[PDB]
DNA sequence: TGCATCCGTGAGTCGAGGGTAATAACTGCTTTTACGAGCTTGCGAAAACTGTAAACGCTTATCCACCCGTGCGAT
């Protein structure tokens, strides 16, 4: 009898995408490839981490990147938050 | 590879074409499946389950 | 004009479980076909190395005008 009377309660009451994506997916150039991988760049979101005070140290692209990047709307330098969160 | 063609060709046969390089023939075609090796590679990967 | 031989018919779905066995020659002799063995080209790789227009970071030579090196002045 509370299964019943609650059985009528219906009765009476109711009647950023690109973010994460790995590195090899923009056509950059081989002198980088030896380049973003010697410091662990692993993730493209990484990448605007380590903004452009970060990177030109590693020998063997700073005017290519801000193509690269107003291409497909996006920017360089973003402070990001609970990242990586693999 | 003989793609839409009726017959598969050398390196010296492409050589006798375009222009007489061998082993860069060979690193021609090294380049490219490294430019198609994991983004567009997602659709093909499912044809290996034959 | 019967009479006698003959050719051609005979519902539909499913179903289960499977395929056989009687008996047959030896010899010497000569030609054809396969199998492994051992080379000869040749064809796709690995590991070096000589030509160019940009090829990663980075100094100067300039020009010039915001700002202001200072002084002196505004009520």
């Amino acid at each position: 009898a509370t299964i019943l009377a609650e059985q009528l309660e219906a009765f009476v009451d109711l009647r950023d995408p690109i973010l994460l994506r790995p590195v090899d997916d923009l056509e950059l150039t081989v002198r980088s490839a030896n380049c973003l991988k010697a410091e662990a760049i692993h993730y493209i979101g990484d990448l605007v981490q380590r903004t452009e005070v970060e990177l030109l140290k590693t020998p063997n692209s700073l005017t290519e990147i801000k193509d690269v990047l107003a291409s497909r709307g996006l920017s360089l330098g973003m402070r990001l938050e609970n990242w990586p969160p693999a | 590879f003989g793609i839409d063609m009726n017959t598969d060709y050398t390196l010296e046969e492409v050589g006798k074409q375009f222009d007489v390089t061998r082993e860069r023939i060979r690193q021609i075609e090294a380049k490219a499946l490294r430019k198609l090796r994991p983004s567009r590679s997602e659709v093909l990967r499912s044809f290996l389950d034959d």
